């Protein structure tokens, strides 16, 4: 995924 | 929560030097991928140079490059240029599928070491316009000098002044890497008109330069 | 593609700041957006992140007082911070930080000054060059910008046509609690009879602009 959360 | 520590906190280096700034995270960054480097010049917004540890943004010169793995990261400026004077920040992304965090290092100021340059010294009397208001600001200007350390003293009719002046210094110039400095002597109109000789004395190393004027001679 | 910011300025202690960035040229739910701040002279501080999935996360220092939201209909993201203290004075930025993606976008930042003092416009006085130079063919001139609050003032010369040799000094806080600065430029002395020199002083917090022609003597 590109970012967390 | 998370921390990031850069080293060193400041450095001075010559034009053409290779410069290395180390960043160091308190945890593993997201995917061991999300670290960027930002550059902030005086009075400007931060500007991104590197992303994903090592990708160079197309607007940025190729002398910038990044490297590192996991929790330790590196920014390299391969051939330092005057316009690289700035504070450099690493930024890291952290978290899980249920957590999202960002942290900045404390910043590394990069200063440019250059050859000594004596200031041109200018002294400005208060304007007639200001004197009508009841106050007199006398301004001494030290233009385009290096290094930064200088001692600036005010003399009014050969008496040394204390406590009635303030200094301001620019940041290193992005083209010639010099500094400029102003010192402002603030007196009441009544005080100003009681004296004749106003002088600002600038000392660096073994040299003092004094610029003066005689109140009302032009 | 722009991210213009709105909602800054002078705020009283104990009050609240509300900041909004309006995405121009894309949808705000496309990307996750951070809020960042920088107190004068200090480093960058992450406030919180609103992931493109819509979940807001905050740094521990900011969780008590901060709420970040977005309005997809408005194409805006919003920072709300309450119980403001002097330590919250800072330039505030909204930005997709691009720690790992090629896209990165930053607002221009707006200063928030937390203070109970009132706004005050500057007085602008000339720092006039002498008619005959005494510095080897170079003349110094400028404008003294005195007694304003809050920051910032900006100074340009000849409406931005004169940039070489300009030094606008950082403002100093005076014992009065008002700011003062000078902006100076060095020019060829031979130009003093020919060339007009005007400093353009803008104090947006008081909606005051001062244009002053600086003449010899």
């Amino acid at each position: 995924a590109g970012x967390a959360g | 929560d998370i921390q990031m520590t850069q080293s060193p906190s400041s450095l001075s280096a010559s034009v053409g030097d290779r410069v290395t700034i180390t960043c160091r995270a308190s945890q593993s960054v997201w995917r061991n991928k999300n670290v960027a480097w930002y550059q902030q010049k005086p009075g400007k917004a931060p500007k991104r140079l590197i992303y994903a540890i090592a990708s160079l943004y197309s607007g940025v010169p190729s002398r910038f490059s990044g490297s590192g793995s996991g929790t330790d990261f590196t920014l390299t400026i391969s051939s330092l240029q005057p316009e690289d004077f700035a504070t450099y920040y690493c930024v890291g992304h952290y978290g899980s599928e249920n957590d999202a965090y960002y942290a900045f290092g404390q910043g590394t100021k990069v200063e440019i070491k250059r050859t000594v340059a004596a200031p041109s010294v200018f002294i400005f009397p208060p304007s007639d316009e200001q004197l009508k208001s009841g106050t007199a600001s006398v301004v001494c200007l030290l233009n385009n000098f290096y290094p930064r350390e200088a001692k600036v003293s005010w003399y009014v009719d050969n008496a040394l002044q204390s406590g009635n002046s303030q200094e301001s210094v620019t940041e290193q110039d992005s083209k010639d890497s010099t500094y400029s400095l102003s010192s402002t002597l603030t007196l009441s109109k009544a005080d100003y008109e009681k004296h004749k000789v106003y002088a600002c004395e600038v000392t660096q190393g073994t040299t003092s330069v004094t610029k003066s004027f005689n109140r009302g001679e032009c | 593609v722009q991210l213009v910011e709105s909602g800054g300025g002078l705020v009283q202690p104990g009050g609240s700041l509300r900041l909004s960035c309006t995405a121009s040229g894309f949808s705000i739910d496309s990307y996750g957006f951070s809020w960042v701040r920088q107190a004068p002279g200090k480093g960058l501080e992450h406030i919180g992140y609103l992931t493109a999935g819509g979940r807001a996360f905050y740094a521990s220092w900011a969780k008590s007082r901060s709420t970040i939201t977005r309005n997809t209909n408005e194409n805006t993201v919003t920072l709300k911070m309450n119980s403001l203290r002097a330590e919250d004075t800072a330039v505030y930025y909204c930005a997709k930080l691009g720690s790992g993606n090629p896209v990165a976008i930053w607002g221009q930042g707006t200063l928030v000054t937390v203070s109970s003092a009132s706004t005050k416009g500057p007085s602008v006085f000339p720092l006039a060059p002498s008619s005959k130079s005494t510095s080897g063919g170079t003349a110094a001139l400028g404008c003294l910008v005195k007694d304003y609050f809050p920051e910032p003032v900006t100074v340009s010369w000849n409406s931005g046509a004169l940039t070489s040799g300009v030094h606008t000094f950082p403002a100093v806080l005076q014992s009065s609690g008002l700011y003062s600065l000078s902006s100076v430029v060095t020019v060829p002395s031979s130009s003093l009879g020919t060339q007009t020199y005007i400093c353009n002083v803008n104090h947006k917090p008081s909606n005051t602009k001062v244009d002053k022609k600086v003449e010899p003597k």
